[PDB]
């Protein structure tokens, strides 16, 4: 690769223009290490203060490992960064990945390393690593070439990625190959034998025809990954409160099914009882409570994938480890809806917890619709914004908001 | 004549679309033109400016201007209009150090970088935009050109292209040397070490040598200031740090910009002075922008100012950093919403202090705002120090962690340790999370007219007990609490409460202590009276008996 590709920004927009925030000193050696190798094979180069622009940086060990990786957030480059076709009109995203048995995530973002970037739209990459109490200059950087985390790194490499994938392509027609960011998604059907080597045929590929992080695996299966309908208690004496809290369910899920009816259990709360009485159940009552729990099994509908709109993830906090979280695009009309539970090593640390569910979900997010959802996060922001950074091992970093508001909701997915 | 390497020029451009300054030069008196000329005369022979050609059709206009005691002349280039026209620049002097995150060193040498300001070349590109025009004596021939060749005083690009020049010629030296620190801001060049004063001196003229590669002479600085150096407002000693001298002024009359010159003292007090308090000062600034007007200072800035003064009666010191101690901060909660800590490594000897505020907000409580006053902290010590202080707060292990566990929200404190300094933080209330067995149930409500403002509020219990109370000049929303106020009041020590105001539920399950809402602060005293309450909510308009019956008791 020698020849660059021309690209732009937006029209009327400036580069991005980022505060560095403060990070530790351990993360601080471990940028100045990793920058002063990549320096020397040439990666970056040192700039000026003619350059005005800037971009967070800060270091990440990904998972199962013990050497630090550099992550760039890119998020604003990225919005300013022009949209990409030039090959082609785009790739549809492969809707078979999430019905596969096992899908292999690949960090395969070291090949961008090897194309050289648009030498007018270098400045727009420059980083500060920054320096303890500021005590000396930050050091500032720029890229030459294809950065990790950049939109338009996958989108220039995407005809050099064609070329060394198409004789394992040819070799194998039923393996499902997807590209997000810096990140391959490798999807098969057969077993988990040699499903490793045959992903390990992959990494003599790349290794052939071009890695610090190369040699690990993140290995799914979306096909066992399980939805969370809504479910009605089966209970053989219900109380006051009970009956209380079945109606507010169905009355919320009136919202999103037609034909919910709680007519006939609200005559059963005819009258001022103590909430811990037992109340029979009349046979009207209990032919209009199975109704609803038969409407309850049949899907959403007129509920479908807009491209064109954002992915909007919402999270609960439901004790004892346990999360909740529903995707959609309009309230009401929920793509996906999950639960977790045990993210291992964080029962003492909720905010360990919500950024291990946050990574989760936006890898189900790639998978399904191949982008990452905006994120209502169950979080004030600055606890948020303070710890997220610590626990951070994916490539790629999605957008978030923060609900202030308790919903009442969450009662309801429990 | 030795060999100088040239500095490396930086490239700079105007902002896109933009053209150079065009503004038309004043008309000068004789006497101030003979003073312009003799100067720039003397500039020229040193290679500052050079006379250029008509061609040039950029101007910035310049003037004469007198001082004091020095009868002279000095020349003032106004780049004012070239300074919009210049491109940003990276300005690598944001943050200044904190004097707490500073180690000790035992010799510190003071250099004046002045002279090789000037051996830092102007763009070539870009000298045309710096023309400047001296008017003839009498206008009776064409004014004199000029056109800077190196950075000019008060241009944009100035400060950052003479930083970012020091910092590369300065990088080898200290990369090679690790034994000292060097600093520069303005026309300073700071040197410090932990070598003794004889082999201190030797990196001195180390540095001198280095500096002559590109041939900056460095002499000390005239009259080297025996210590403390004023840097920045503060009084960085041998030993320690503080801030410079803080004097609070006496009045009679406080008006706005008195008031707001007061809290800029005592903030940037609050960092070394322990218990600073400022709310009651702040809050008499909430809505006025005339910096003249004239306040009354309630009963309680006259407490809050008087007990700063007593604080402020003797100065207080802080130390320099230890890395191979520990880092611990300490938070103490002082009322009204306002915190103070302090950052140490041995006790009594405070690294730095400090105070949080609590944000604007109708409701509250103080776990909430002790987790903010963690949080800044934390931010703040990485910023100074690279790392997380081991935090001592007031609030019991049992108490945090019932607090996190049962929070609707996601929350984290790192580590910590317990430390008994009353007033503690505490869980007033703790709601049920199931019905109460054997506990009246109350089913409450309220409805208002819009129209008239006049509303109802009350209840109807499992045991008879029933209560509406006509209202006057409310709302839907506060006829909703109201009603809970009143099933709080009459009830038992344990009680369930039905309601269907998610209004209220919001309000309830965010947990405040202490409200600006009167009615939200008369139901959080009656919940820590209780017992035991269980809160639950049902839709309304659904035919939920008790709510039905209470409904329309109400809705008048
Ligand atoms: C931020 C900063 C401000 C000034 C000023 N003006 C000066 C310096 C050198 C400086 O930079 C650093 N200053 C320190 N220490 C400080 C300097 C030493 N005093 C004590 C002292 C001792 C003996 C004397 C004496 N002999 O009279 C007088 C005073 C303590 C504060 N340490 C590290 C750095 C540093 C710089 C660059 N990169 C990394 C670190
Ligand atoms: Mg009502």
């Amino acid at each position: 690769p020698i020849e660059t590709v021309p690209v732009k920004l937006k029209p009327g927009m400036d580069g991005p223009k980022v505060k560095q925030w403060p990070l530790t000193e351990e993360k601080i050696k471990a940028l100045v290490e990793i920058c002063t190798e990549m320096e020397k094979e040439g990666k970056i180069s040192k700039i000026g203060p003619e350059n005005p622009y800037n971009t967070p940086v800060f270091a990440i060990k990904k998972k199962d490992s013990t050497k630090w990786r550099k992550l760039v957030d890119f998020r604003e480059l990225n919005k300013r960064t022009q949209d990409f076709w030039e090959v082609q009109l785009g790739i549809p995203h492969p809707a078979g990945l999430k019905k596969k048995k096992s899908v292999t995530v690949l960090d395969v973002g070291d090949a961008y390393f090897s194309v050289p970037l648009d030498e007018d739209f270098r400045k727009y990459t420059a980083f500060t690593i920054p320096s303890i109490n500021n005590e000396t200059p930050g050091i500032r950087y720029q890229y030459n070439v294809l950065p990790q985390g950049w939109k338009g790194s996958p989108a220039i490499f995407q005809s050099s990625m064609t070329k060394i994938l198409e004789p394992f392509k040819k070799q194998n027609p039923d393996i499902v190959i997807y590209q997000y960011m810096d990140d391959l998604y490798v999807g098969s059907d057969l077993e988990i034998g040699q499903h490793r080597t045959k992903i390990e045929e992959l990494r003599q590929h790349l290794l052939r025809w071009g890695p610090p992080f190369l040699w690990m695996g993140y290995e799914l299966h979306p096909d066992k990954w399980t939805v969370q309908p809504i479910v009605l208690p089966e209970k053989d004496s219900w109380t006051v409160n009970d009956i209380q809290k079945l109606v507010g369910k169905l009355n919320w899920a009136s919202q999103i099914y037609p034909g919910i009816k709680v007519r006939q259990l609200s005559k059963l709360l005819r009258g001022t009882k103590a909430l811990t009485e037992v109340i029979p159940l009349t046979e009207e009552a209990e032919l209009e409570l199975a109704e609803n729990r038969e409407i309850l099994k049949e899907p959403v509908h007129g509920v479908y994938y807009d491209p064109s709109k954002d992915l909007i993830a919402e999270i609960q906090k439901q004790g004892q480890g346990q999360w909740t979280y529903q995707i959609y695009q309009e309230p009401f009309k929920n793509l996906k809806t999950g639960k977790y539970a045990r993210m291992r090593g964080a029962h003492t640390n909720d905010v360990k917890q919500l950024t291990e569910a946050v990574q989760k979900i936006t890898t189900e997010s790639i998978v399904i619709w191949g982008k990452t959802p905006k994120f209502k996060l169950p979080i004030q922001k600055e606890t948020w914004e303070t710890w997220w950074t610590e626990y951070w091992q994916a490539t790629w970093i999605p957008e978030w908001e923060f609900v202030n508001t308790p919903p009442l909701v969450k009662l309801w997915y429990q | 004549m030795v060999p100088i390497s040239p500095i490396e020029t930086v490239p700079v451009k105007l902002k896109p679309g933009m053209d150079g300054p065009k503004v038309k030069q004043w008309p000068l008196t004789e006497e101030k033109i003979k003073a312009l000329v003799e100067i720039c005369t003397e500039m020229e022979k040193e290679g500052k400016i050079s006379k250029i050609g008509p061609e040039n059709p950029y101007n910035t206009p310049v003037f004469a201007i007198k001082k004091k005691d020095s009868t002279k002349w000095r020349k003032l280039v106004d780049f004012r209009e070239l300074n919009k026209r210049t491109q940003d620049f990276w300005e690598v002097q944001l943050g200044i150090p904190h004097p707490a995150g500073l180690k000790k060193k035992k010799s510190v040498t003071v250099l004046d970088v002045g002279d090789a300001y000037f051996s830092v070349p102007l763009d070539e590109d870009f000298r045309k935009y710096t023309a400047f025009t001296i008017p003839s004596i009498n206008n009776e021939t064409p004014g004199i050109r000029y056109q800077y060749n190196v950075l000019p005083q008060g241009w944009k690009g100035s400060p950052a292209i003479f930083q970012s020049s020091m910092t590369k010629i300065l990088e080898p030296f200290a990369a090679q040397n690790p034994d000292i620190v060097i600093y520069q801001y303005m026309d300073d060049l700071y040197v410090g070490s932990d070598l003794e004063i004889g082999q201190h001196r030797t990196k001195i003229e180390e540095l001198r040598q280095h500096l002559l590669r590109w041939g900056l002479t460095t002499p000390d600085k005239k009259h080297q200031k025996e210590p403390p150096f004023l840097w920045m407002g503060y009084e960085l000693h041998p030993d320690k740090w503080t801030v410079q001298p803080i004097v609070l002024p006496e009045k009679d009359s406080w008006t706005v910009n008195d008031i707001q010159k007061l809290v800029g003292k005592l903030n940037w007090a609050s960092q070394i002075y322990p218990g600073i308090k400022v709310r009651q000062l702040s809050k008499l600034l909430r809505g006025t922008k005339a910096l003249t007007e004239v306040i009354p200072l309630t009963e309680e800035a006259e407490l809050e100012l008087a007990e700063n003064r007593e604080i402020l009666k003797e100065p207080v010191h802080g130390v320099y950093y230890d890395p191979s101690k520990d880092l611990i901060a300490e938070i103490q909660k002082q009322g009204q919403g306002q915190w103070t800590y302090q950052i140490y490594q041995e006790p009594f000897k405070n690294l730095k202090t400090g105070k949080y505020a609590r944000m604007r907000g109708a409701h509250t409580n103080d776990v909430k705002q002790l987790t903010e006053a963690v949080q800044k902290i934390t931010t703040e010590s990485i910023v100074i120090w690279g790392k997380t202080p081991k935090f001592k707060l007031p609030i019991q292990k049992e108490t945090w962690e019932t607090w996190w566990t049962e929070y609707w929200q996601a929350t984290w404190i790192p580590e910590w340790e317990f430390v008994n300094t009353p007033p503690l933080v505490k869980l007033w209330y703790q709601l049920e999370k199931e019905p109460i067995v054997g506990a009246e149930t109350f089913y409450v409500d309220g409805a208002a007219n819009r129209e008239t403002k006049l509303g109802k509020a009350g209840y109807v219990t499992n045991k008879g007990r029933q209560k509406v109370v006509p209202l006057t000049n409310t709302t839907n929303q506060k006829t909703e609490l109201q009603a809970i106020y009143l099933a709080l009041q009459d009830s038992g020590l344990e009680v369930n409460i039905v309601t269907d105001s998610q209004y209220a539920l919001g309000i309830i399950q965010a947990q405040p202590d202490k409200s600006e809402s009167e009615l939200v602060n008369q139901i959080i005293e009656q919940l820590i009276k209780k017992e035991k309450v269980y809160l639950a909510w049902v839709p309304a308009h659904k035919g939920i008996g008790g709510n039905e019956q209470v409904d329309k008791l109400v809705s008048a």
